[PDB]
């Protein structure tokens, strides 16, 4: 066994461009619609509830999700991909601040500490 | 052989009316024997400012530490740290040496630039947070120091009263025990002022 | 502490005091010293109460993914469970454990676990503290195939004695009777047992 | 220290003193010693004060992403589960002797954890220097079906016998009371039965009194422009 | 030097508007193991002390011969021995104070702690307390060992300062008394069900209650409690 | 192993003003974290105006003073009643205390009176003997807590004349009694804040030509 | 090892060291220089238990001479100082810490200043006008403390140091066999032969 | 503690520092290291301070029953013997004294004797002991001569304490100031270390490192 | 060792085992440990050897003097010699004993002296290492009153259990029987109280 | 104290005796007589623990000088030595031994013969041509080995001792701030005020 990809598997191209990303983007696009808008007292974001089947509860699929009690997500793309993004980023937000701080995180830091998750499954192995 | 009373040494801080002050002796020793008269435990870090009593190396240790963290707090969060934050942030560090503590006494103490609230706060060794209104002492002649403050302290000092309290409460504490004294300083802060004095005292 | 399980016609009853001592002091006069690893394997706690408690806790993991994979596991398979925990950690535990279980192909099956880490197989056990100041009456009156009645006379005769000499015992009498009709439990108060 | 918690009616209310000590001395005479590991579950702690601080932060924030997680408000017996384990892994090092309270979906509960991973159910517990001073008021007045108002009482009146009777304990009473389908609600400084008396004379000294040597200003500020 | 064998626990005591109430249960330990049940470990001296002895029972057994032996000396050539010059509660615990002191300064201590309650000839209360170490103090309260812990504050709610002494009755006093032997009984490993009392009134004298028991315990909420925790059945 | 030594806690302070002396005492008696008594005296007169406490381990500390009133009482039947001067009591104890040098009385013994030209005299002792006059002493438990603050109230220690700057100090100036008993009481109220083992109650005997007067005062009980 | 003292005057700094090396009942050696030149302008004299001692001085320099390559540049004492202070200080929680004391005596060529570092094996740091380790300071200070001013001549502090050594010499008991003096200035490292 | 002792050409120095202290606690800045055992014969306190004030209080009784029986000044050889002799009977007991017994008489002229509980009796012409000695010793053996005057000489004795009280922690307080002659001991005032010291430094030009 | 002490209808039984032990190695296997100090009083030794010896030797001294001056002592008499000398040395003395005799004023008397140097007198009474076994037994079984055949059951019972699970006795159970008639001397082998 | 030579030559005995006295970390005295005439033709040096020491050495001479007076007539330095060895042998089963090692060096007026007696605290007594206490033998042994004679003038025999001496300042550790030197022989004691 062991994982035996310790290599990149995003790499550029002759033309500078790194196809993973791009076609990752490309998912995103196919995904369904999700906005953000911000007034001067607050922040609002929204999205359509694609339910798969009528039978199914939609309820229980969240698409908006909590991060911290000042911090809220929403996407466009892959939810499965999402569910474990907000898992991460929820626990972060402890690891990495609210357990040295005592405070929870503001929202540039968390979103930095988000990004550098996606990063690095744009690079490593 | 006790880490905490080998280099010796006494910081204390007070609460006034829209202002703190924090004031520490200037002896390092090993033992019975001086060292240094310019031994400051008074540190800064922006408008935070911090006391660490205890053993010297540890002392210097967590200066250069929390200098190091507070620069990386500045330019990520794009602002200085506030006393509250740097607070827990000490407590944090503290307690990540639970096993193999360093031999301190800490002090924060400062104002909070958005709410302009005087704060003061004291640790234990391994980073037990005691955030009194009143005041907060640390060191070789914490005793002393506790007896000076508690009849001393009135609450709603102005700046310039508020000097002479902590002073005096100093002071007389640092003239009860041998490991303290040498000379001494008192920091008078306001929300966008501090004032640094250099008292005069007895010279053992 | 004073715990006993005893074998019977229909199956098997652990007994148990319920006091729990720092020195001198009782911290917990209800204490309930009978613990469930399975729906009918159950257990009598003596010496570290955070050792048994980590231990009985650990076993009753391990009997519940027995069970989701293997069906209902033997009285004998979780005494052995017990004992593995107890014997490769023995430097690093203070526990005694009695083991109570009932099967319908076995019956009523007792295993005491002293602090070695050795298992023995017995009609009944008695361990703890107070257990020294019994061992006397109970040889001399404890039968083979006795019936409920008369089991739960001879626990409660036993404790009742366990506890009038032992200072770390006593409190209330629980037990737990373990049948194919079910799991009865069973309390005894210090008005009804020390007149006895 | 003397932390006690009380079962009644519809909830769960827990109470403490209000002294930390060094030894003999009093650090802080109004410390807050009831913590909160979830809105509704809440927690007394005694012993080693930064290892009850501590061990409470780390349980109340594995709690709060494991509530997340789930889409399920917390219970007190994953606090439970959570804290005796991770006590016990450390073999008695971390000295945090806690009573946990609460309320949650399954009902209200008690419990205490001792620093090497033990745990105990109960309608009344004591923990601290003075859990014995507030466990002979528990014994001679706890009843079955106590009242929300007989709780708060019994439970503050067995705080106070640790507060005047242990030295370890004194100042005043907090409280917390955690009721089965409403808010908890924190009453802390619930009792004041300790402020100190005006003093004979005052004691503040004429400006100039202080001898100096220098003065100077310190630069808070960061590095100005132009 | 040595170390106590079987032991004897808390004494208990407080004062009331005529007089003082001391109680101790009839255990005599044998370490963890609840030897000896019929030990009376309350000694009466004359019709106006009671003296309270917790501890070693071999030294306790030695006081109480002591005790009877100061009667025998005070009669001896002594016409008012059963008027004016009888034994005082103050006499009989200078007496033991002198000696528990002495003992523990030649390193050969009485392993016991002591409390000496009784009526003085003006009808003042007395009670006061001695240990092996030959410190000695008085309180409207006093107790010893696990007592000292639990009964203390208990008896501290009915008489906190010496002004409560008048208001306090004995019946008041006594129903605080026999309280605090049901918590101690709750509460302390090393105690018994049976107990004794003395009442001691300046009024009705001495009153000597003997075989006393423990009653109205609250046990019946225990069959509810089940597990450690997670455990429902 | 058989200890034959206790801590009963307790504070006591004495101080020597002009034409009189205190010596102070909180009445609270404790073992580790129980109150024996809220109530103890703890400070006595000794007669011959002499006031004496003995603080520290209560059972050596009530013999001290029952020996050194014994000497007061035999040194009048030797003697021809004559009264005993708070010198010669003073080195009379110091002999008392180095007699069981090697098994020593585990307190710290202060004594308050006028000398024999009528002013305030206040003496202090080690366990073993040495002695010492002095105008103020704090013993016991919160000493620590108490003589710092009077270094500074009672000697004007580090305080200096306003406008001077560190050139002339605050002058020695006499208090009264009213003004020590002021300073006395706040010294104890601050002990009671700061320390476990003080509170209670607070009783000062106060000695002048006249004799010696009692007063007492409340303190915090928790 | 035992003795070493270090005054920093006017316009340079005197390090000066014992040559005793004893061990247990034998003096092995009575000409021993505990002393290693970190850069030309910065030298390290020490003191502690044996190997350690040397051990550590030659890792400093290794150290402080591999910056120098590096960079093509001199650290400054402060820098050098920092960078020991922190080892000691890594070192004093170790399995099995580094038990030596060290003075370090340097002159910065940018700010044209001698400079004397005070550093004991815990990592503590003090920068001094004149220092010494263990029992030197006890019958030194007094007669430095008296003397000392801060713009003394090298030849002055030399005076100074000898009335230093004679005071040693005398209410000493052992018998550390006189001392190596060394002068840290602008110009460099050079030792003073006669002594 | 600080005490230091010195024969010179007009008698012998006596000088101590003032502080007491139990641990890191400063229990007294007034506490007296000299013992007058008469108006000739001085004794200083160092190690246990009631062994030192009680045996020495003591010699001086002795001093006094030997003067009255033999109608004649008790030699200073004799004073120190009768002390150290006591001393060593309870060698072991635990006693705890570092003492110099000084004085001047016909016979001797000025005599210092070292006395120790250990036993050790040593006449000398410089004795420092304390906590800080080797302080006070570094500023005697540079500036010491036979021939100082009384001023100066008293001068160097409270200098020299002043060295000890600043640099040794349990050192300081004041420095108390004895001067022996064959007609007696003359006490020469306490003088506050914290005044003292700024006085010395203006005046003297050193403590430079010291800001003041 | 077991030894015990009874009160019965005509006066009084003493029983012991026989063993004697050095750690683990049985020094006499038929030890005499009920020992007589007078007539119609004697004692069950427990503890040192040495030390029960010493005592005993004395006491007899003692009753002996006294009974040349002032006749026959008490059996309250003999225990407080007995405690004397255990409660004065208790510093240097490891004994634990029990005095039973028989007056005729009096009849069948029974006092247990333990390590302290305290004496109780009580109906029966159980010592020595083998004791803490039957306490529970003890206590279920007595009666007071009993007759002689039901005292040497129950006896023989006894010292039976603790014997079977005291590894410190064993051997043979010795009696001696104190009453009007006289002393009788009883013994009885492993082959008939081992099958009880 | 530290070290204490002996050494019998042809018509003397000569005893060097340091002059140091440390007490702790400083040397209180560097002029201390480590001896005492315990009769005309008969000297003891000693060496031990403090107070024991000097109290012994005098308690001896009192008695020596008592036998003195009462027989007018001076014990020969082997009577002295039994004399001295008893009183330790009896002493080192005493409550508190003294601890004392001693050299007896004495010229017997009767045999016309130098003598040197070493004894130990124990009562361990030796007549020797040499000898020494402590570690002063074992740097100074292997030299009077060499070239010690029976028949050495008593300026060859300081000669010698100054070679061990030498040899003691340079390889102890400890300063014994040099030696007080005597000389025993017919004419009686002298001391060598320049060594
Ligand atoms: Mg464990
Ligand atoms: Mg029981
Ligand atoms: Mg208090
Ligand atoms: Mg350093
Ligand atoms: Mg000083």
């Amino acid at each position: 066994m062991t994982d035996r990809y310790s290599f990149s598997l995003t790499t550029f191209s002759p033309s500078g461009k790194l196809g993973q990303i791009d076609y990752a983007l490309t998912a995103v696009k196919q995904g369904v619609t999700s906005l953000g808008i911000k007034a001067t007292n607050g922040v609002v974001i929204a999205t359509e509830k694609k339910s798969s089947s009528p039978l199914a509860m939609s309820e229980t699929l969240s698409k908006v999700s909590l991060l911290t009690p000042d911090i809220g997500a929403v996407y466009s793309g892959m939810g499965p991909d999402y569910r474990v993004l907000v898992d991460k980023s929820r626990k972060v937000a402890h690891t990495s601040y609210k357990r040295i701080y005592g405070e929870y995180p503001p929202t540039k830091l968390l979103v930095s500490e988000v990004a550098k998750i996606m990063q690095e499954a744009t690079q490593s192995g | 052989s006790d880490p905490s009373s080998i280099n010796g040494g006494i910081v204390v801080a007070m609460t006034g009316k829209d202002c703190v002050a924090i004031a520490c002796d200037l002896r390092l020793g090993s033992q019975s024997l001086g060292v240094s008269n310019k031994f400051e435990k008074i540190f800064h870090y922006g408008h935070v400012f911090l006391g660490i009593t205890g053993l010297a190396t540890d002392v210097t240790t967590l200066n250069e530490m929390f200098r190091y963290k507070t620069n990386l707090y500045k330019l990520k969060e794009e602002r200085a740290i506030e006393p509250e934050t740097f607070t827990q942030l000490v407590s944090s560090s503290l307690y990540e040496r639970r096993f193999g503590p360093y031999f301190v006494g800490p002090v924060v103490a400062g104002i909070n630039s958005k709410s302009g609230k005087p704060f003061i706060a004291g640790f234990d060794l391994i980073g037990c947070i005691d955030e009194a209104k009143d005041f907060i002492v640390s060191g070789t002649a914490s005793d002393q120091l506790f007896g000076m403050c508690e009849s001393l302290y009135e609450p709603n000092l102005e700046p310039e009263d508020l000097f002479e309290t902590i002073s005096q409460a100093l002071l007389n504490a640092a003239d009860r025990d041998a490991l303290s004294g040498w000379g001494a300083v008192v920091y008078i802060i306001k929300k966008d002022e501090v004032v640094k004095r250099y008292l005069k005292m007895r010279q053992d | 502490t004073s715990i006993m399980a005893v074998t019977f016609k229909d199956g098997v009853i652990l007994g148990a005091d319920s006091r729990t001592t720092t020195g001198a002091y009782i911290a917990n006069r209800v204490t309930d010293k009978l613990t469930r690893v399975h729906d009918k394997i159950w257990c009598c706690r003596s010496g570290s109460a955070a050792d048994t408690q980590a231990i009985a806790d650990i076993v009753q993991y391990h009997l519940e993914l027995y069970t989701s994979q293997y069906g209902t596991p033997s009285t004998e398979t979780a005494a052995s469970v017990f004992k593995e925990l107890c014997y490769e950690n023995k430097d690093n535990l203070t526990a005694g454990i009695i083991v109570a279980g009932y099967d319908d192909k076995n019956k009523g099956e007792v295993y005491t676990i002293p602090l070695g880490g050795s298992v023995h197989k017995l009609p009944y056990a008695i361990a703890g503290s107070g257990s020294t100041f019994i061992y006397g009456y109970c040889d001399k009156n404890f039968r083979e195939n006795m019936s409920k009645e008369e089991t739960v006379d001879f626990i409660k005769h036993s404790l009742s004695q366990a506890i009038k000499w032992d200072g770390s015992s006593g409190g209330v009498i629980r037990m737990v009777v373990l049948t194919a009709a079910g799991v009865e439990r069973l309390i005894f108060y210090p008005d009804e047992y020390e007149q006895l | 220290t003397t932390i006690v918690g009380v079962k009644f009616n519809n909830g769960v209310v827990i109470a403490a003193d209000t002294r930390s000590t060094q030894g003999p001395i009093v650090a802080d005479k109004n410390c807050a010693k009831l913590h909160r590991i979830s809105p509704k579950i809440w927690c007394a702690g005694a012993g080693t004060a930064a290892d009850t601080e501590a061990v409470t932060q780390l349980i109340g924030s594995n709690i709060e992403l494991h509530s997340l997680y789930t889409s399920r408000e917390p219970r007190v017996v994953s606090a439970l589960q959570m804290l005796k384990q991770h006590l016990f892994k450390y073999q008695g090092h971390i000295g945090a002797y806690l009573i946990v309270a609460g309320v949650d979906p399954t009902g209200s509960h008690l419990f205490s954890i001792h620093a090497h991973g033990s745990t105990d159910v109960g309608y009344y517990l004591s923990l601290g220097s003075g859990s014995l001073a507030a466990m002979a008021v528990l014994e001679s007045h706890w009843k079955q079906d106590l009242t929300k108002e007989e709780a708060i009482k019994l439970a503050s009146d067995a705080i106070q016998a640790g507060i005047w009777n242990d030295l370890g304990s004194g100042s005043n009473v907090d409280v917390c009371v955690m009721e089965i389908g409403k808010d908890a609600e924190y009453l802390r400084n619930y009792l004041t039965p300790n402020v100190r008396e005006e003093k004979q004379k005052s004691y503040k000294f004429p400006r100039g009194t202080t001898a100096v040597l220098k003065e100077s200003i310190v630069n808070i500020c960061d590095i100005q422009e132009e | 030097t040595q170390q106590p064998i079987v032991t004897g626990t808390s004494v208990i005591s407080m004062k009331y508007d005529n007089g003082v109430i001391i109680a101790a249960d009839n255990l005599g330990s044998y370490g963890s193991l609840l030897r000896f049940n019929g030990v009376e470990r309350l000694i009466p001296v004359g019709d106006n002390t009671v003296v309270g002895i917790s501890g070693d029972i071999s030294d306790m057994q030695h006081i109480e011969r002591l005790l009877k032996d100061l009667v025998t000396e005070n009669a001896y050539d002594n016409p008012l021995a059963d008027a004016e010059e009888a034994l005082e509660p103050s006499y009989i615990f200078e007496y033991l104070a002198t000696v528990m002191y002495q003992r523990r300064s030649k390193m050969n201590p009485l392993w016991n702690a002591i409390i000496v309650a009784g009526v003085q000839s003006n009808g003042d209360q007395f009670l006061r307390y001695v240990n092996l170490l030959g410190v000695t103090y008085s309180s409207p309260t006093l107790a010893t060992g696990f007592g000292a812990h639990m009964a203390n504050p208990l008896l501290r709610k009915v008489v906190d300062r010496e002004s409560d002494i008048p208001k306090t009755t004995v019946q008041v006093a006594e129903e605080a008394i026999v309280n605090a032997m049901r918590v101690l009984y709750y509460r302390d490993a090393r105690s018994s069900r049976n107990f004794s009392l003395a009442i001691i009134d300046k009024n009705t004298g001495l009153t000597f209650k003997k075989n006393l028991q423990v009653e109205n315990m609250k046990w019946d909420f225990a069959k509810d409690i089940k597990g450690y925790g997670t455990q429902k059945i | 192993q058989f200890n034959p030594y206790g801590d009963n806690g307790g504070t006591i302070l004495g101080i020597a003003g002009e034409d009189f002396a205190v010596l102070a005492g909180d009445t609270r008696n404790i073992t580790d974290y129980s109150i024996n008594s809220r109530y103890e005296p703890k400070v006595f007169d000794c007669g011959d105006n002499i006031v004496m406490s003995a603080n520290g381990f209560a059972a050596d500390g009530d013999a001290l003073v029952k020996r050194f009133k014994n000497s007061v009482k035999w040194y009048h039947f030797d003697h021809n009643d004559k009264k005993l001067s708070i010198n010669s009591a003073a080195r009379n104890i110091q002999h008392l205390l180095y007699g069981k040098r090697f098994f020593p009385y585990y307190v710290h013994t202060i004594i308050a009176g006028l000398d024999e030209d009528g002013k305030g005299a206040v003496y202090s002792f080690d366990p073993v003997g040495s002695y010492e006059r002095e105008q103020c002493r704090a013993g016991g438990a919160a000493a620590s807590l108490i003589m710092p603050f009077l270094d500074n109230q009672v000697n004007f220690k580090n305080q200096y004349e306003p406008g001077t700057n560190g050139k002339v100090k605050k002058p020695l100036k006499y208090l009264s009694v009213e003004e020590v008993i002021k300073l006395v009481r706040d010294s104890f109220t601050s002990a009671t804040e700061r320390h476990i083992q003080v509170g209670d109650g607070l009783e000062i005997l106060i000695v002048t030509k006249d004799g010696v007067r009692k007063e007492f005062y409340e303190l915090k009980r928790d | 090892m035992d003795i070493i003292l270090g005054i920093r005057v006017q316009d340079s700094v005197i390090l000066a060291s014992s040559k005793a090396v004893t061990r247990g009942i034998s003096v092995l050696k009575d000409s021993d220089d505990k002393t290693r030149q970190l850069s030309p302008h910065t030298l390290m004299s020490f003191a502690g238990e044996a190997g350690d001692t040397v051990q550590f001085a030659e890792y400093i320099q290794a150290n402080i001479q591999l910056y120098s390559i590096r960079e093509d540049y001199e650290l400054s004492p402060q820098a050098v100082s920092s960078f020991v202070r922190q080892e000691l200080a890594k070192s004093i929680r170790s399995r099995r810490p580094y038990q030596v004391n060290v003075l370090i005596g340097g002159y910065d060529k940018k700010k044209n200043k001698p400079e004397l570092y005070q550093i004991d094996y815990l990592g503590t740091k003090v920068e001094l006008p004149y220092g010494a380790h263990g029992y030197s300071g006890f019958y030194t200070f007094s007669l430095l403390d008296h003397h000392y001013r801060p713009d003394m001549t090298t030849e002055e502090g030399l005076d100074l140091l000898k009335l230093c050594v004679q005071e040693l010499e005398k209410r000493m008991p052992m018998d550390f066999k006189g001392v190596i003096v060394k002068i840290v200035d602008k110009d460099g490292i050079r030792q003073v032969d006669d002594f | 503690t600080t005490t230091l002792a010195f024969r010179f050409q007009g008698g012998i120095i006596v000088a101590v520092d003032s502080r007491a202290t139990a641990g890191n606690w400063v229990a007294s800045q007034t506490v007296k290291k000299v013992i007058e055992i008469n108006p000739f014969l001085l004794g200083t306190v160092a190690g246990g301070a009631a062994d030192c004030q009680f045996w020495e209080t003591w010699l001086g009784s002795q001093c006094r029953l030997h003067e009255l029986r033999e109608k004649e000044r008790i030699s200073v050889a004799a004073a120190s013997k009768i002390l150290s002799n006591l001393v060593y009977q309870y060698k072991g007991a635990g006693l705890s004294m570092g003492t110099m017994i000084c004085g001047y008489t016909r016979k001797e002229g000025p005599t210092i004797y070292y006395v120790d509980s250990d036993g050790t009796r040593l006449k000398g012409d410089i004795f420092c002991v304390g906590s800080g000695q080797t302080f006070a010793y570094g500023v005697l053996d540079s500036n010491y001569k036979w021939d100082l005057s009384v001023e100066d000489a008293l001068y160097l004795g409270k200098r020299s304490i002043l060295a000890a009280a600043h640099r040794d922690a349990y050192s300081g307080g004041s420095v108390n100031l004895y001067h022996v002659t064959e007609d007696g001991w003359i006490y020469h005032g306490n003088h506050d270390v914290g005044e003292l010291f700024w006085k010395v430094k203006e005046e003297e030009g050193s403590f430079n490192n010291v800001i003041g």
